[PDB]
């Protein structure tokens, strides 16, 4: 079934020692368990509640954390790979907590006081000011279920004004309930995750925003450092206002293979022709790539001469240009023939190949610290 | 060092064969 | 730790519902009036209404229905509480003492189960057989009205529909029949059901489901000799009853959307209609005997009669006399003529009571006495906006200053003997391209009048267009006499430029006092706004002129005069302006948060700041620095509504579920982690919204300083017209008037028999605890109005602390003087 402590009581439950990336409520975890003590520890919990805790690190090599979160485990087979017997084990996460005692046991496992931290669950805005006259005003005439006639503002307009009529009761206007408004929320997020790469949405993404918060947090491009700060945040109002934020601060694109350099930033992007900064350009043997032009780009290595041959924009020549780290193929550094052309160099980079992330300050000189908004 | 090993899907060129097979496996 | 009193200054004006019946005696016809958590009992004579009795509940009172079940001489009055008291009361009288006895009562609550979207509705059984309540979706309560059912147990029934819209209770049914609009994914539908108190579950009702509007908002039971139901919605009316199905959409009635009713014949041949810009309809349902003594309805018209107050809930008494209880606006009596006026309307109002309505911002002034405070609210809104003046007596005076548009701020300078209002009015669309205005209000109908220059964003314009017809509302900036109260000017903002923040101050050096407003440029496809200024005016000869514009990259939701500098709030950031010399705003600090700045009070070097979600965060100014440093902070999500700073320790606030909350800096605090978080030290469920705080008393300050028993006074303005006063206490006087409360629970005589304590205990949809830190001043007060045998019940083994050594009975006259004490403070 399902074991579900009470929220802000304290719990003591073991905590895997191998396991070390962070667990997001709601996304599932596969195991792969060789040690005896591990699997000994494991089998005694399918007899009893069946869940552990998943520490989220700020130093994995250290081993500090302050929060977490529980797994129960839900799949469990004795396999066998590579003429290794091993036991794989699937667990989702459940509850976060916040981390009070970290004692460890005799065994290498250890276990872990800690104080279950409750989703906290806000009623609608406006539900603050008694649900009167005007309550009845407040349901719509069902959505439209048609991707163009509900991305049509004019639905999200309407939206607006029945859902915070009783704004005007307040000293704050429509507009900024929208922005702690949920659905809205969530739409924005959509809308800009279908600009990074194109889906369907309605099968992807959960409709509940508890849901759809979580589920983001684990898909986003970002440290997980950085994610501490989501697993953090009680509400799914909230959570979903900083993973906004963040999608706004990924003003750069890093290799989507290594995911470890920092080629190009937005500002850098320019349009070379009307045609746009990004284009879908063929090559002479029938391969198709999705080109983006910027002006500079940085951790990169060239393969091979300079050449005209099939050149997207005459006047330049090519070279093959590679990831500095795992020489995953990013692009194309084009560069001019003669003197009298514009820019003189720039890039092509092809856009399956790229990954927006947030800039990195690796340089210590000025780490200004990146603050996340609620 | 004329290079005439050539990869299909991003134009790098190559010196000895077995350098552009390694090159297009990581293409994938 | 801290120890706070909070007491009413004015009780709720606005009216949230009212039912006329023979509930006093049976030959006297009552009108009972809810204001939130005050019930006023009235009788209807030919002059106009004789007020018979007052009483409050330790409740938001949220339904309040009449009804005479078999046996009885008058009828009985049930009332549900937005905590979930239930209860049923009786009007007794004996010679000249009025009481309000409690027949049943009980609370009603699930744990577990989903608060509707459409809120708590009560239909009873036009048979009196049974109570239906639509608490939860999925859920339909039933109590069983016996006389043996004193603590009103009662049955959920499962209920397949899940949103609900509205529910009435059918006449003219063999068993007790619901009829009710819900909404399922085609659209919205009508459906009934009977209910079998015997079964205790649901059978099929006398005509299934069929198909209605998309924006059915309302169902209206129909009397005996029609049966079946109106269904009444944005531009539709129709009458159900299984056979026929007939809806109109008279053009009188398309251009605005009805949400209220009240039926005038008591068979319900006509009904009366109001909607939401205040005009007022009335509706016929024609009929036909057709011998046998069946009248089937044979069509339905509507007259428009005129326009009122934006009306919350109607009720008609007789002789066309028509209560009109109102939520934005003043209270009325109408009466309705057979033949036109001259305007052409058929109302005419008779008395006008006067309500608070949303007070949306305020201030105290001194004004004229140079000793008594008064205070000036922002009242009301759209036609029914208006300012009003608040002074005691020397009980409340109110003046009402109408202006028919929206007031937004307001604040008071002295220099120029005029206040600064922020105001926005509705225009719509013109076929030319430019707007018209609907009626002449304040803004419009000013002495002196301007527009800002479009400088800024005049080349920085985005392009977009509107269409016909679209309601889009200008912002002004109004100056007002503070004698007359006359509109001298009337500065008209750019057009999509949305006035948040307003301050009067002197800056630097400059010994001129600015009029400074902070605004916001709102696009509909720019979600979170990337534009905006800040101006400063100045209002010299009676002409206002723009003094500097200062653009910013987003909205300036806060202003504050923060020692001689203007402290905005730019989204996340707080940024700190300084006045150069040249009469120009130079940037000197910059503060990031991780919350947008929404609320913002100051007190010296402290800066308190809040957003939307209880986030809660001191800040300083390091002078040495020149920048900013956090304090402290606490946040634990839930509905903020405003904020205030106590003291230097002290922050108040309110939060969801018409709640209070103070936040105090840790004393004892030896670690940076226990430093940098702030303690919750009191909650307390307030039953009001509050809007706005505001530092200031309506009493003689008191030169010579006279031993004021609380320190501090702290005002506060609400969505129903309640104006309350919040001090601070010391440790013996809590402690003394917290065993004061109770001990008055226990004689006190509570209508509904609700207990006190649960009351006032801290509420939330998820967590329930009691309240802390607080004093219920009202409870105190009500001390001075029992009898001296109830107060020496009271007093009876009482001590106090006085010395730490002369604790002894408090004698009834000793604590007499000291809730006197009290009562001197508002
Ligand atoms: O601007 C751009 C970016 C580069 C991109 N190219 C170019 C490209 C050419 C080839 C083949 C073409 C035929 N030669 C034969 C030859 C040998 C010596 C000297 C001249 C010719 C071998 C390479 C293979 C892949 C790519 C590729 O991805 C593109 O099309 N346009
Ligand atoms: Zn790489
Ligand atoms: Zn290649």
């Amino acid at each position: 079934g399902r074991t579900l402590h009470d929220d802000d009581s304290c719990q003591v439950i073991p905590v895997l020692p191998q396991v070390m990336m962070i667990l997001i409520p709601g996304q599932t975890l596969p195991l792969q368990l060789f040690h005896p003590q591990e699997v000994s520890m494991v089998r005694n919990l399918i007899q009893k509640d069946r869940t552990f805790a998943v520490l989220a690190y700020s130093n994995v090599q250290e081993r500090e954390a302050q929060f977490g979160t529980t797994a129960e485990i839900y799949a469990y087979r004795e396999e066998q790979d590579f003429g290794i017997e091993i036991v794989k084990v699937k667990a989702i996460g459940r509850q976060r907590f916040k981390v009070l005692e970290l004692r460890t046991q005799s065994d290498g496992i250890q276990q872990a006081k800690v104080q279950i931290l409750p989703e906290c669950v806000l009623p609608s805005t406006m539900s603050a000011v008694q649900l009167e006259s005007l309550n009845k005003c407040q349901i719509f005439p069902s959505k439209p279920v048609s991707r163009e006639d509900q991305c049509s503002y004019k639905w999200w307009q309407k939206y607006q004004k029945r859902k915070f009529h009783c704004a005007n009761l307040t000293s704050w206007p429509r507009w900024l309930y929208s922005l702690y408004d949920a659905e809205t929320l969530m739409d924005r997020i959509k809308k800009q995750l279908r600009e990074w790469d194109e889906n369907l949405k309605d099968d992807s993404l959960p409709s509940n925003p508890i849901d759809f918060s979580y589920r983001v947090a684990a898909c986003l491009p970002i440290d997980d450092v950085l994610r501490i700060q989501l697993l953090k945040i009680g509400s799914a109002i909230q959570r979903l206002r900083c993973e906004l934020d963040i999608m706004n601060k990924c003003t750069s694109l890093c290799c989507k293979q290594c995911q470890e350099t920092e080629i190009t930033t937005k500002n850098e992007i320019f349009s070379l022709s009307l045609c746009g900064p990004m284009a879908a350009y063929v090559n002479p043997h029938g391969y198709v790539h999705e080109t983006l032009t910027v002006y500079k780009a940085c951790n990169l290595n060239l393969i091979g001469r300079p050449s005209t041959e099939h050149s997207w924009f005459p006047g330049y020549a090519w070279t093959v240009a590679q990831c500095k780290i795992c020489a995953s193929h990013i692009g194309w550094k084009f560069t001019a023939t003669k003197k009298d052309m514009s820019p003189q160099k720039f890039w092509g980079l092809t856009r399956s190949a790229l990954l927006p992330t947030i800039p990195d300050t690796e340089d210590e000189i000025s780490p200004d610290k990146v603050i996340l908004c609620l | 060092s004329e290079r005439p090993f050539h990869c299909n899907q991003c134009g790098a060129s190559f010196t000895q064969k077995g350098n552009l097979l390694r090159h297009i496996k990581l293409h994938s | 730790m801290s120890y706070n009193y909070v007491v009413t200054a004015q009780k709720p004006t606005a009216v949230n519902g009212c039912v006329t019946g023979h509930f006093t005696s049976a030959e006297d016809l009552n009108l009972l009036i809810a204001k939130n958590t005050r019930l006023e009992i009235y009788v209807v004579t030919a002059e106009g209404l004789r007020p018979v009795k007052e009483v409050g509940m330790y409740g938001k009172i949220a339904v309040m229905e009449l009804f005479r079940p078999k046996g009885e001489s008058k009828d009985l009055l049930f009332i549900l509480t937005a905590k979930y008291n239930a209860c049923i009361l009786e009007y007794k009288q004996s010679g000249e003492s009025i009481d309000i006895i409690t027949r049943a009562h009980g609370n009603v609550q699930d744990r577990i189960g989903r608060p509707s979207e459409t809120g708590i509705i009560g239909i009873i059984d036009p048979e009196c057989r049974m109570i239906g309540l639509r608490l939860y979706d999925g859920l339909f309560k039933v109590i069983p009205l016996d006389r043996d059912n004193k603590e009103l147990k009662a049955f959920n029934i499962r209920l397949e529909e899940l949103h609900v819209i509205d529910v009435k209770f059918l006449y003219g049914c063999q068993a007790p029949t619901i009829c009710f609009v819900y909404q399922d994914p085609q659209g919205r539908h009508v459906k009934t059901y009977e209910v079998s108190l015997r079964e205790k579950e649901f059978n099929k009702g006398p005509w299934k489901q069929e198909n209605v509007e998309a924006e059915a908002s309302m169902v209206i039971a129909v009397p005996e000799p029609f049966g079946g139901a109106i269904i009444i919605g944005q531009e539709s009316i129709t009458y159900h009853n299984g056979d026929k199905y007939l809806a109109i959409a008279p053009p009188i009635i398309k251009q605005s959307t009805i949400v209220c009713h009240n039926r005038v014949d008591p068979n319900g041949s006509r009904y009366l209609l109001g909607d939401m810009e205040g005009r007022l309809f009335m509706l016929l349902l024609e009929k036909e005997e057709q011998m046998d003594g069946t009248v089937t309805l044979k069509d339905l018209r509507v007259e428009l009669l005129g326009e009122t107050s934006i009306a919350e809930c109607l009720t008609y008494l007789d002789n066309g006399v028509v209560f009109v209880g109102s939520r934005l606006g003043d209270s009325q009596l109408v009466k309705l003529n057979v033949d036109s006026n001259e305007q052409g309307s058929y109302v005419v109002a008779m008395e006008t009571f006067t309500n608070l309505g949303p007070i949306v911002d305020m201030c105290v002034v001194d004004l004229e006495r140079q000793g008594q405070g008064q205070l000036v609210t922002c009242s009301g809104a759209f036609k029914e906006g208006s300012l009003r003046i608040i002074r005691n007596g020397i009980k409340l005076h109110i003046r009402t200053v109408p202006l028919y548009e929206s007031p937004r701020k307001i604040c008071y300078q002295e220099v120029s003997q005029c206040f600064g209002v922020l105001s926005s009015r509705i225009e719509v669309q013109d076929t030319s391209g430019g707007t018209t205005a609907l009626r002449p209000s304040a803004s419009t109908q000013a002495l002196s009048s301007s527009v800002s220059s479009s400088k800024l964003f005049s080349s920085s314009t985005a392009p977009h267009e509107t269409s016909f017809g679209e309601e889009v509302e200008v912002h002004n900036l109004l100056i007002i006499d503070q004698h007359t109260f006359e509109v001298l000017h009337a500065h008209q903002f750019l057009q999509n430029e949305y006035a948040l923040s307003l301050v009067s101050c002197k800056l630097g050096k400059d010994p001129n006092t600015y009029f400074i407003v902070g605004t916001a440029m709102v696009y509909p496809e720019e979600a979170e706004p990337k534009q905006g200024r800040i101006v400063v005016f100045q209002y010299s000869d009676g002409k206002l002129q723009t003094v500097a514009e200062k653009e910013v990259k987003g909205a300036v939701y806060s202003m504050v005069e923060f020692n001689g500098k203007l402290l905005a709030s730019i989204n996340s950031t707080v940024r700190l302006y300084e006045w150069t010399t040249e009469k120009e705003l130079r940037t000197e600090c910059n503060h990031y948060n991780n919350i947008m700045a929404l609320y913002l009070k100051t007190k010296g070097d402290f800066i308190l700041v809040g957003d939307l979600m209880r986030s809660v965060l001191l800040l300083a100014y390091k002078p040495m620095e020149g920048n900013f440093e956090e304090i402290a902070r606490d946040f634990n999500p839930n509905w903020m509504s405003a904020v205030e700073i106590l003291d230097d320790d002290n922050f108040l606030g309110a939060e969801n579920a018409f709640n209070l909350f103070v936040c105090q800096k840790d004393s004892a605090a030896t670690t940076d982690e226990e430093r940098q978080h702030l303690q919750e030290v009191g909650l307390f469920h307030l039953g009001e919204f509050v809007n706005v705080f505001c530092h200031g008393s309506l009493v003689m300050q008191n030169l010579g300083e006279t031993s004021t028993p609380t320190q501090g006074s702290v005002l506060f303005g609400t969505v129903n017209g309640m104006i309350g006063l919040v001090t601070s206490l010391s440790e013996s006087w809590y402690n003394l008037l917290l065993d004061m409360q109770n001990r008055l629970n226990k004689v006190i005589k509570s209508v509904g028999k609700i207990e006190h304590s649960f009351w006032r205990s801290f509420h939330t949809e998820r967590k329930t605890e009691p309240a802390t830190g607080f004093i219920d001043g009202d409870l105190i007060e009500s001390f001075l109005d029992i009898s001296r045998p109830k107060m020496q019940e009271v007093v009876a083994n009482l001590q106090y602390d006085d010395g730490s050594g002369m604790k002894r009975e408090a004698t009834a006259d000793d604590l007499i003087k000291v809730v006197e004490e009290l009562t001197r403070i508002h």
